[PDB]
């Protein structure tokens, strides 16, 4: 049984142009699905507007979905029931993008780490203190930091406090919303190391939301590529990074810089900017930019299909596999 | 073209300055691409803002030599500095959204940049603006002139920035972290645009970035900065195959690219020195893996090596990565 | 430095703030100890020295240092008891309106929806008139007295703090840490008063000083127009209500009460300048 | 344009509310569903009531006094604006200078100044002791105008178009002190908001881009910075023209001016409730209309609103 499972998750925001016109749907996420396993990292990659930061908000119950199902260990996680409200907060936890805006400026670090225990658990004062000091030692902060305010810590130490806050309720899934993006090269390394260590020690699973494919390559076990709210390619780390088959992934990998001169085996160019979610293209979302455009691609929307373990949402790969078409 | 010697930029009280740039020295040849790289405290951008004259009174600029196109910048009449800035040197800034004035149409902002340095004819200037927006790859150059900055995407806004910089046929261009606010497939287009303009106009280009992989493609010469000082300089192929300084070695071993699957990354222990904790001797001395007694007693010179590179270390690293 | 220490440290940076603080302290001292320090009772009449000049003018005497009013009543005694009422009504108006304005503002800002709309609509009704005209209409309806003036000034001061508290809370509720505590399961009362409000403090501790400055000017305004305080009582605005014919004969009666208003309000606007400076 | 429909959608609820509140102040406090519609039916026909202190309809007493208040408020705002904005720009460009300090200091003084007392001191210094200016009224007791001409009721226009040579000079003479005392507060405020907004805008990245093009310092300030710093200044201006009625109630009684403020406070002291009931509705309507026009102008000057 999968640890965490999502079937057809979607979110449509209704938007109004003005009093004079109809409402329309911004389809920010449109039918993603996955099976996160125990002690594994799932990487969600894509450029800004692809829906990755909505998937983080759905899975952490910051916002409710408009369809599909989210299961933890065979139990439904989208019911309103108070017994599911306990399971939600205890098992699934969040690490945010911005270290400067995700710790409360006026609360001491001890306060910030104890607040989750005080709200959900029954622990005593002394107990809560004990557990906060133990978590700081595990994450790499000294005992003397307990009574500091967040405005007297470096950006790396702020993501350390934010990770320590997530771990308090002993989570199974930690969802990391661009966690290393604001940090500089030595601090990224440090943080990454810490994360790996915690994974190896506590048996967490990560949902890694990022656009730094360099990092992804290093961290990820399973990778999912998104474009305009749909999954376009899914597979193993090795698979995608060594043998990419969706035209968008080929364009995205070859657009990342690589320090070693041998890595960039071909250079591919898109020659146009991103479609607005407010006015989606008629057919495949990448039809405006695609190197391989072909008759079906304006008329219909591709669907994920198995092509040797890899999942690819592309009619041209389908034809490469299926010549009869 | 640009010749910098002993440039220093101090902020705050003269009893105890924040040495944001400290005795740096380098030069940019005509038609060269130079990368400046370093982590967040490094002072990389302050060195370029000081050439333009964008440093305000809390900061103080001093240099032994700051020659540009054979013209000294230290003692230049303001009029001449105006003449220079925007017509022989130009700059692209970090945030593409706030860098354009929100209250004027982009045609006004390009046609203004042309007016101060070239002819004033309204028709002529509109024609030059349509030519510039073709040259930076705007989809429909004629209709875009009547559009306000908040209607442009991040990528479109930075093309308009390059159109203002390139307007008067500049000779040096500085890109201060241009693409760091932008998506990967937009970054690849803006860097190819800068390198295409660089090759077509034969102009010099300075890239400021934290991303070592981006200058590894773009640059001919790379300068590395730590704590407001230059620490390694060399040709962009060799500087990342045999690093001559402990900081560039450490900064590379912290990159995922130089690591196997799921293996731990290296890092140096401790934070960058601020205004309060400047060590005596070498600034990397609290952090450096190879430190010895001399590194505390004496500041290392910017030594020049037999292969033509430069390293600010008493013991520059061998071809195998050891002192 | 600790946040308090850092606050004070920055505060000291401003000399004007310091001086203002000093003057505030002084007037407070005066107010508290009026009874003891005043040379005469503020109702008493020396009918032997009607409109006597200040002690340094050629006609004056050292008995009545700032001279006398029309009925032979002593200006320095009246000013010091007037400091008492001016700070008293200032404290009452600021404390009651800031308590209610914070609560109604937190409720309007955090819950959104119909509760936001209905609170902000009734605020925009009572800001349709200028504040002093609404205070005058209320004091006219319920009768002029010192207590009725203070309770009119709380009602017209209230909408400014509701509006600013809402503006602080809407800049707050879209921050990530308010969302993090909601993911952790914090209830509405905890989010407002234990997570949001400590950050909303800063914007509002400057409005306390603007509140004193406006409340003293509004008391002086009501008093000058013959509303609120009544003629026997020592209050700085009412002392100026019937004085204009003395502009030829007695400069002290017209100058000193207004000088004292000016000084005190200046001092509190100096607090606002300093506190705003010291919180960034 | 959707923005003016949006602003009217907030105006209508507030207008409704002030008609219900002003009905409640007429039905109660004398001397129900069916009666509100009736009262409104009176307001729209102009039957605002007959005053108690003399039996003249409230609308016939209002119009000549609204004119006498508008002229004084326009002079106070011209003075404020004219003097204010230049000072505030200058102060911010010269940050830390003697001038800078002076500006701020004075600004504070004015903003903290009891406006009624300041009128008495200006009367005492300028009019009583030094005898440079007249002590009271709109125009001198020896001036009258021939009622056969189509007089506007704006005395500073009427005496420019008609009457003896010297009458215009005398009209201004009476205007200067009321305008300077009334305009003090507005002046102070403006100066502070202009200096503040300018020091925010002179720190923005688009001013760094302006300097990086080689523009002259005066052109960076006037074309690039001031154009954006005026957006807050338009909003504050809209608040000032609301507070001019509270300023007028306090200054207008000292100078014995024939305006609206003296009429309202006399009615409040005398318990002439029909004048207060009519006056509150018209003053609230005026402040709503002026807020709506300043909001509409803010929409034209801020291109984020188009
Ligand atoms: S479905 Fe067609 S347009 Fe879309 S990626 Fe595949 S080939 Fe390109
Ligand atoms: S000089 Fe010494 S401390 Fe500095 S980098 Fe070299 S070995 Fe390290």
């Amino acid at each position: 049984q999968p640890l965490l499972q999502a079937i057809d998750l979607k979110k449509h925001y209704p938007v109004k142009k003005g009093m004079f016109a109809p409402e329309r749907l911004v389809k920010a996420l449109d039918g993603v699905s996955f099976n996160l396993e125990r002690g594994k990292t799932l990487a969600v990659v894509g450029e800004s507007g692809c829906g990755k930061s909505t998937l983080g908000r759905l899975l952490t119950m910051i916002e409710m979905p408009t369809g599909g199902e989210l299961y933890y260990q065979g139990q439904d996680l989208l019911k309103h029931d108070p017994q599911a409200q306990k399971l939600r907060r205890q098992k699934i936890q969040i690490v945010f993008q911005n270290p400067y805006g995700s710790l409360n400026p006026r609360k001491k670090v001890g306060q910030i780490l104890e607040e989750p225990l005080l709200i959900n658990t029954s622990l005593s004062k002394e107990q809560r203190r004990e557990k906060a000091l133990s978590m700081m030692a595990k994450v790499g902060l000294k005992t003397e930091h307990y009574d500091r305010y967040p405005h007297m810590f470096s950006g790396g130490q702020r993501q350390r406090i934010a990770i320590a806050r997530g771990l308090m309720l002993d989570p199974d899934v930690v969802i990391a919303d661009e966690p290393v993006s604001a940090l500089d090269v030595s601090v990224r390394a440090q943080v990454l190391n810490l994360m790996m260590d915690l994974q190896q020690e506590l048996g967490l699973s990560y949902v890694f939301i990022s656009h730094d494919l360099s990092v992804v390559e290093h961290i990820a076990d399973e990778v999912m590529v998104m474009y305009l709210g749909r999954c376009v390619e899914k597979g193993t780390k090795d698979q995608i990074f060594n043998n990419p088959r969706h035209p968008y992934t080929q364009a995205l990998l070859s657009a990342t810089p690589r320090l070693n001169p041998d890595d960039r085996r071909e250079r591919i160019k898109l020659s146009g900017e991103l479609p607005s979610p407010l006015n989606p293209p008629p057919g495949c979302a990448f039809n405006a930019r695609c190197r391989r455009r072909f008759g079906p691609c304006t008329q219909l929307q591709p669907q994920l299909k198995d092509y040797g373990g890899q999942l690819v949402a592309c009619f041209a790969v389908d034809q490469d596999e299926n010549p009869q078409r | 073209l640009l010749n910098v010697d002993k440039l220093s930029v101090h902020f705050g009280d003269e009893s105890a300055p924040f040495r944001a740039v400290d005795r740096i020295s380098y030069s940019v040849k005509q038609g060269e691409v130079v990368g400046i790289v370093g982590e967040s405290g490094s002072g990389k951008s302050v060195s370029s803002l000081a050439i333009m004259g964008l440093i305000d009174y809390p900061g103080r600029v001093m240099a032994e030599k700051l020659e540009f196109n054979g013209q000294d910048l230290q003692r230049i009449s303001e009029k001449e500095r105006r003449n220079l800035v925007g017509a022989e040197v130009a700059m692209i800034f970090q945030d593409p959204m706030t860098s354009l004035n929100p209250c004027y149409t982009v045609g006004f902002q390009i046609m203004e940049a042309i007016k101060v340095h070239q002819g004033g004819n309204k028709s002529t200037r509109r024609q030059r603006a349509i030519d510039l927006l073709n040259q930076v790859g705007i989809p429909d150059p004629a209709s875009r002139l009547d559009v306000y900055p908040h209607q442009l995407s991040g990528g479109m806004s930075q093309r308009v920035m390059i159109a203002m910089a390139i307007a008067c046929r500049p000779k040096l261009l500085i890109a201060d972290e241009p693409t760091t606010a932008l998506d990967v497939t937009i970054q690849a287009q803006i860097i190819e645009l800068l390198l295409e303009l660089q090759q077509k106009e034969n102009m010099a280009l300075v890239l400021i970035t934290h991303d070592l992989a981006l200058v590894a493609e773009a640059a001919h010469k790379i300068i590395v900065m730590y704590a407001g000082q230059v620490v390694e300089t060399g040709d962009a192929h060799a500087i990342f195959h045999a690093p001559r300084h402990p900081y560039t070695q450490a900064l590379l071993r912290a990159l995922p690219e130089f690591a196997q699957d799921k293996e731990r990354l290296a890092s140096l222990p401790g934070v960058v020195p601020g205004k309060y904790d400047r060590p005596n001797g070498c600034l990397l001395n609290p952090r450096c893996p190879y430190a010895t007694d001399r590194c505390r007693a004496e500041e290392p010179a910017l030594n020049m090596l037999a292969d033509g590179r430069q390293s600010k270390c008493h013991y520059p690293l061998d071809d195998a990565g050891r002192p | 430095m600790t946040p308090l220490q850092e606050f004070w440290h920055y505060f000291k940076r401003n000399k004007g703030a310091v001086v203002g603080l000093v003057y505030v302290v002084i007037v407070l001292f005066i107010a508290i100890f009026a009874n003891w320090i005043a040379p005469y009772n503020p109702a008493e009449q020396f009918r032997d020295a009607l409109l006597a000049p200040p002690a340094w003018q050629e006609g004056g005497s050292m008995a009545h240092l700032l001279g006398t009013d029309d009925v032979g009543r002593d200006v320095l005694s009246r000013l010091m008891y007037g400091a008492r009422l001016s700070l008293l009504v200032g404290c009452l108006v600021v404390v009651l309106s800031l308590i209610m304005g914070v609560i109604l503002g937190l409720i309007a800002g955090y819950f959104g929806g119909l509760v936001d709309n209905i609170i902000m609509r009734v605020v925009d009704i009572m800001l349709a008139l200028p504040s002093l005209l609404l205070a005058l209409v209320l004091v006219a309806i319920f009768g002029p007295s010192i207590g009725n003036a203070a309770l009119a000034l709380t009602f017209v001061a209230l909408p400014h703090y509701v509006r600013l508290t809402r503006a602080a809370v809407l800049v707050e509720v879209n921050r990530d840490y308010v969302t993090a505590s909601r993911v952790a399961g914090a209830g509405a009362m905890r989010q407002m008063f234990i997570n949001i409000f400590p950050n909303c403090l800063a914007p509002l501790i400057v409005q306390a000083s603007l509140g004193f400055s406006n409340a003293i000017l509004d008391m002086a305004a009501l008093g000058f127009l013959g509303m609120g305080a009544q003629p026997p009582t020592p209050e700085w605005g009412t002392m100026l209500s019937d004085v204009l014919q003395f502009a030829q004969s007695a400069w002290w009666v017209v100058t000193f009460p207004g000088l004292a208003i000016l000084l005190t309000v200046l001092a509190f606007n100096l607090m606002g300048d300093g506190l705003r400076d010291a919180l960034d | 344009l959707q923005f003016i429909l949006r602003r009217l959608g907030l105006v209508i609820p507030t207008f409704i509310g002030i008609t219900l509140l002003t009905f409640a102040f007429v039905h109660m406090i004398p001397g129900m569903w069916q009666q509100y519609l009736h009262y409104i039916w009176g307001v729209m026909h102009g039957d605002l009531g007959i005053s108690m202190k003399s039996r003249i309809p409230v609308w016939e007493e209002f119009v000549p006094r609204f004119q006498a208040t508008l002229e004084l408020g326009v002079c106070a705002m011209i003075f404020a604006t004219a003097v204010g904005i230049p000072v505030g720009v200058l102060a911010a460009v010269k940050r830390g200078s003697i001038f800078d300090h002076t500006a701020v200091g004075l600004a504070l003084t004015g903003y903290s100044m009891p406006i009624f007392w300041w009128g008495m001191m200006l009367i005492m210094l300028v009019s009583v002791h030094w005898n440079l200016t007249p002590v009271s009224g709109r125009v001198s007791d020896m001036v009258f105008l021939d009622d056969s001409n189509p007089l506007t009721g704006f005395m500073l226009i009427d005496t420019a178009i008609w009457g003896e040579d010297g009458n215009f000079i005398d009209a201004v003479a009476h205007m200067i002190l009321p305008a300077i005392v009334l305009g003090t507060i507005p002046l102070a405020v403006i100066v502070r908001m202009t200096r503040s907004s300018m020091l925010e805008v002179l720190g923005e990245d688009y001013i760094r881009t302006a300097r990086a093009k080689g523009l002259t310092r005066m052109r960076v300030i006037i074309v690039h910075a001031l154009r954006n710093a005026m957006l807050p200044v338009v909003t504050v201006i809209g608040l000032q023209v609301g507070t001019l009625l509270a300023g007028a109630i306090l200054t207008e009684t000292i100078f014995s001016w024939p305006g609206l403020g003296r009429w309202l406070i006399d009615a409040l002291q005398r318990r002439d409730y029909p004048v207060v009931q009519g006056g509150v509705l018209l003053v609230a309507t005026m402040i709503i209309l002026v807020n709506l026009l300043v909001d509409l102008l803010y929409g034209v000057v801020n291109p984020r609103i188009r």
